[PDB]
């Protein structure tokens, strides 16, 4: 359903580029979203963007370093991230609703999951 | 005046799913901030509008469709969906401008021994058309020999009852909904 | 010595269709005459075999799984169906050889007030394999969230009861379910 | 789903060839079956066919007369009628289920049936 690539050890400081895929769905329809989730804590929110793509929110502790965006053209989003500090280390989970949610920050209003990425 | 958001969404008594309640909004202010404070509501889902810029657009008429289900259907409430409450009591077009609100009411529409007072359809010859509402208590002729309104073998009343109990699980348990359909035509 | 078709068949008490209940028979001679003077059958319906030439094929052994489902399920036992009590309670191959005998017992499995006896598996991740049960009662993870064992919100228990009572319809009454699959080996 | 043709007013003595077409099925896992209908009364029983064909059962009151058979070549079943005598015109249903039940009386017992032909 929902691939996704990207992450692995960084040099704390550069930067970093998770992109997920979709493959079952026009992504055309669908609103994106992107949580972090470390062991022995509960899953956190991390960014949110919505058709089209010109409605994008992010979490109260990344605003301005990372950077969401979407492309229809080959079905994929993108959180380009630029500082990686040593407390963002975690996985990472893609998800997608049908539709816009006004609590874009719970995790119960994404029908669709991808899998982890590297923590 | 500020459009009536307290007698779709603080009613004292919701409808059945299968004979859902429509209610047409017009010519009033639309102020959906009694939407953005209010913490109850377990899921607020926008589709084509965005849920914050609803204010913006200026539309015709807003229709408020309002029932009560359990918590495992709820995500039938959406374009493109199947199940029991998705084709047979109240289905949503697969290109939906609106809103769908839910929010968990045990307290409100569960009794001791049971509120069996909410039905659902659980037969039907066909799926609805979108934003269809079907009252008829006809017997389902599921086998192959006419019923004639008997109700014996193979010939099934299709509204069920819901056991809703203040013991149930969270999941098990009677959520009421409100879907704020958008309807925009060429109009003041 | 006749095979047991009286403790199959004539049972006390019949097992929850998600956990039903499979007797494997075998070293006696198969008489099924007590299974064509026997009119209280609903349902004797035979797929692979001619539901009157079973004396004369010789098997390995005869599989009886018997359970209690309702009216309106008695119709998901069969190759080649679909639902809820035919991809997560009870799955029959589609080359299924054997026979399906259902017949109505309100009178046994309906008591006052209702008979929460006997449970049905509502949710489960995967659609049954020919032949397989679960008798798993782990909190199904509905959502997005895992549940490790709370049983809340998008976490229900799969498990769910049958209300079975006296005044239910006849197409919502406990039926008495018995698959004979018939499993010829090369063997004695 | 089931297609029938054949039927239609006799000169009360000759034959006459009802016709039943299956598509939407395999029509070798299916046992087929006539019923017929006469407005005023239920539902009577006229013929079964089982898988293959050699297996075929006949109403007490048209043995003898009818002919079942099936073809599996082209999907199709035939009741091949030869005597029609004047208590016989009914409506005319085709029936097929993909087991074969010790009471093949029974139309509870089919699960798919065919329209109507002439009365």
């Amino acid at each position: 359903q929902l691939v996704e690539s990207g992450g692995g050890l960084v040099e704390a400081g550069g930067s970093l580029r998770l992109s997920c895929v979709a493959s079952g769905l026009t992504f055309s329809d669908y609103t994106m979203a992107w949580f972090r989730q470390v062991p022995g804590q509960e899953r956190e929110f991390v960014s949110h963007i919505g058709w089209g793509g010109s409605e994008t929110y992010y979490a109260d502790s990344v605003k301005g370093r990372f950077t969401i965006s979407r492309d229809n053209a080959k079905n994929a989003m993108y959180l380009q991230m630029n500082e990686l500090k040593p407390d963002d280390t975690a996985v990472y989970y893609c998800a997608a609703d049908r539709g816009s949610s006004f609590y874009y920050v719970r995790e119960s209003e994404y029908t669709f999951w991808g899998q982890g990425v590297t923590v | 005046n500020l459009c009536p958001f307290g007698e779709v969404f603080d009613a004292t008594r919701f409808a059945s799913v299968y004979a859902w309640n429509r209610k047409r909004i017009s010519n009033c202010v639309a102020d959906y901030s009694v939407l953005y404070n209010s913490a109850s509501f377990s899921t607020f889902k926008c589709y084509g509008v965005s849920p914050t810029k609803l204010n913006d657009l200026c539309f015709f008429n807003v229709y408020a469709d309002s029932f009560v289900i359990r918590g495992d259907e709820v995500r039938q409430i959406a374009p493109g969906q199947t199940g029991k409450i998705a084709d047979y009591n109240y289905k949503l077009p697969d290109d939906f401008t609106g809103c769908v609100i839910a929010w968990n009411s045990n307290n409100l529409d569960s009794k001791v021994g049971g509120n069996y007072n909410y039905l659902y359809r659980l037969f039907r010859k066909s799926n609805l058309k979108p934003f269809e509402r079907d009252i008829s208590t006809e017997i389902y002729q599921a086998g192959s020999t006419p019923c004639n309104g008997v109700e014996g073998f193979n010939c099934y009343f299709p509204l069920q009852s819901y056991g809703f109990q203040p013991t149930n699980g969270v999941g098990y348990q009677p959520y009421r909904v409100v879907v704020l359909s958008f309807e925009l035509l060429h109009a003041p």
